[PDB]
């Protein structure tokens, strides 16, 4: 029942610094190695470093030395990654990853065996400012498709649920597009019975954490 | 110049039993019956003496060893006991001259979802000698295959965490323990009663 | 340092495939500390193999690992559509670091072909009242995952203001794609009709919407 829960996505200006947190629950924290692994959008995994809290020992890849600090708070069961002088190439999903085993003192920090992962934290390095999304309904008229269009937001990510999580079957939330305006837009669709169009409620719940915004949009059938 | 027993008993954090803390107490006055005249202590058992006599006795030193264990292991903090704690974590001598004091710390050392920060040694090649402290962290080789510092089959990490949740049975709830040992050297005695 | 993996490996259902991962004697060829991770879209990686060939509990025995010289290999047997994912090798190094391979996308070929269902959404009244217009062409339940999208105003081709997503895997192992045609309200009012044309495996489907549809 070990769980790694990471802090929320954010945007940071170039040259500033970021702190990502990962709280570990449901098991021993101090004796297990913890690593940080980042993934640029559409790119591969890259190991940043790791720490064994009880030993006070740490190790980072050389490209991250002097710029990345990995720490641990044993009393709150929380690992931390801190990155200074942020560049746009630091835009990535940052993952907390616990080692699948422990090592004796004087041995390895991590050998690359990771059992539990955090959910990931999207850090976007940009000088553009956040802006909340604009949610519009895609109304329906067998089965019928409906959805909502989440328009003109920055940065990524946006999460979409339906009926507060009670509607997941038949749901597809598309990848966002980068419009020429520099803002993001996506759609989320669901196919539903047409007999249910007059009675069942369909509400799309959009969360944009970088703007701390939540938008509920009711999607009603068009009767014109 | 009262002995700083409040530093030990009223400490915010306690040590894990495998790395039990030892504080020396010297050149002070020790009014012992502030304690024992306290119903807060669920265990207060002295072996070399009885504590109402201790306000009338003098010692060269007094060592206060503090740590946290679980309820059903309190019995192990006594001379001539066996078990995981007595064998691998904290051992009292048979000729023990001192007191063992302990109280339930469920409201401090337990947490919703479980406090896993307190550890104990679960595996060791041999039993501890009296007052021996082992803070090593070598992978325990249970079988014939060397471990090379990597936990796995027949190769166990030596320390385990207690699982302290507020709803644990009393035998599994945390208990804070202070062991006072009374050291009498052939030097001037430095701690006394009033 | 990036361990060398093939960019792409494909197989048919029930087939056995192999993902290779080549390093040097200072990493892959120097230690038994090679692991293999599976990553589906939008999810964290999941360890499939560790220490060359050890399989964690909960991982199907269809996955196995081996290593010789500087090259480790993940063999996936009885290929299934849900095995479609990115697979990364990881290795310990003589600098005491962990390095990953570049990743291999595993795709299952030869599943039953599916024609794309297409729904074309006209601009919502709320967006028009916000002084914008977006036509949304949504494409669902097709396989293989490759389509072409064309937009027509009346019968004239359009490219200005069109953005199309790369097909994404649904939950039923089919594919879906999205295409957007951005118009001002005036352009939307100004035409008789608008059409989205989706071509897939020689088939072409067309959907049309009109501002006067009410
Ligand atoms: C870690 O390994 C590198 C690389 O080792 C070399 O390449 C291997 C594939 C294998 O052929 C080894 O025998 C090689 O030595 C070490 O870097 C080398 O260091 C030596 C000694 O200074 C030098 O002559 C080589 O040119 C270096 N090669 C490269 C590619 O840099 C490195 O020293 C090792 N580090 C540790 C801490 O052991
Ligand atoms: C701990 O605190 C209580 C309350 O202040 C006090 O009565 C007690 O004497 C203290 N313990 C010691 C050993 O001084």
């Amino acid at each position: 029942q070990v769980q790694l829960v990471q802090s929320g996505a954010e945007v940071k200006k170039p040259g500033s610094s970021v702190r990502v947190s990962c709280k570990a629950s449901g098991g021993t924290f101090s004796t297990y190695p913890i690593s940080w692994v980042r993934q640029a959008p559409g790119q591969g995994l890259e190991w940043m470093g790791g720490i064994i809290p009880i030993f006070g020992t740490a190790k980072s890849a050389q490209k991250f030395q002097g710029r990345v600090t990995i720490t641990a708070d044993e009393f709150t069961s929380t690992a931390y990654m801190e990155m200074s002088s942020l560049r746009s190439e630091d835009t990535a999903m940052y993952y907390c990853a616990r080692e699948g085993r422990r090592y004796g003192s004087g041995w390895y920090i991590s050998t690359g065996y990771f059992d539990y992962w955090g959910q990931g934290t999207l850090v976007t390095v940009s000088s553009a400012s956040t802006k909340g999304p604009s949610v519009f309904p895609l109304a329906p008229s067998g089965t019928a498709a409906l959805g909502c269009l989440v328009k003109d937001y920055f940065p990524e990510p946006v999460t979409v649920s339906w009926n507060s999580g009670a509607l997941t079957s038949g749901v597809h939330t598309f990848p966002a597009v980068l419009q020429s305006s520099g803002l993001y837009s996506l759609s989320s669709v669901v196919t539903v019975p047409s007999s249910s169009l007059g009675t069942q409620t369909y509400i799309c719940n959009v969360n944009h954490k970088p703007s701390n915004t939540k938008v509920d949009k009711r999607v009603e059938p068009k009767s014109c | 110049n009262l002995c700083p027993f409040g530093e030990v008993f009223n400490a915010t954090r306690f040590a894990s039993v495998y790395a039990w803390n030892r504080k020396r107490i010297s050149n002070c006055v020790a009014d012992y019956s502030v304690l024992y005249n306290s119903a807060s202590f669920s265990t207060f058992k002295c072996y070399g003496v009885s504590p109402t006599k201790l306000n009338d006795l003098c010692f060269t030193n007094v060592y206060a060893d503090s740590f946290v264990i679980r309820g059903d292991e309190v019995r192990q903090i006594a001379p001539g006991q066996t078990g995981k704690i007595a064998d691998y974590n904290y051992k009292l001598p048979d000729d023990f001259t001192g007191c063992v004091i302990a109280w339930n710390s469920n409201n401090l050392d337990s947490k919703v979802g479980g406090n896993y920060n307190y550890l104990y040694r679960l595996f060791r090649k041999s039993n501890l000698k009296p007052f021996e402290r082992d803070i090593s962290t070598e992978i325990y080789q249970a079988g014939s295959t060397p471990c090379n510092g990597v936990e796995g089959f027949n190769c166990y990490f030596p320390l385990q965490s207690y699982g302290f949740q507020p709803t644990n049975g009393v035998g599994y709830q945390p208990y804070r323990v202070v062991v006072l040992s009374f050291e009498l050297l052939h030097a001037p005695a430095t701690v006394c009663g009033p | 340092l990036v361990l060398t993996q093939p960019a792409s490996v494909s197989g048919s259902p029930g087939q056995s495939i192999i993902v290779s991962c080549t390093g040097t004697s200072s990493d892959v060829g120097g230690y038994k500390f090679v692991s293999w991770y599976q990553q589906h879209p939008g999810k964290a990686p999941r360890v499939m193999i560790y220490d060359v060939s050890n399989r964690p509990s909960g991982v199907s025995n269809r996955f196995s690992g081996s290593k010789s010289g500087n090259t480790a290999s993940l063999t996936i047997s009885g290929l299934q559509a849900d095995d479609e994912a990115d697979y990364y090798c990881s290795s310990y190094t003589n600098s005491s670091t962990v390095v990953f391979g570049g990743g291999t996308k595993v795709t299952v070929l030869g599943q039953p072909k599916a024609a794309p269902s297409v729904t074309l959404f006209p601009p919502s009244s709320e967006e028009l009242q916000a002084n914008k217009a977006t036509l949304v062409c949504l494409i669902s339940d097709f396989y293989p995952g490759a389509v072409t999208v064309a937009w027509k105003a009346d019968s004239s081709p359009v490219k200005a203001g069109v953005e199309t997503t790369t097909p994404s895997k649904q939950s039923n192992n089919k594919y879906a794609a999205s295409s957007y045609l951005s118009l001002t309200p005036e352009q939307w009012k100004s035409h008789r009709s608008y059409s989205c044309q989706v071509t897939h495996e020689g088939s072409t489907v067309e959907k049309t919407v009109a501002p006067t549809e009410c």
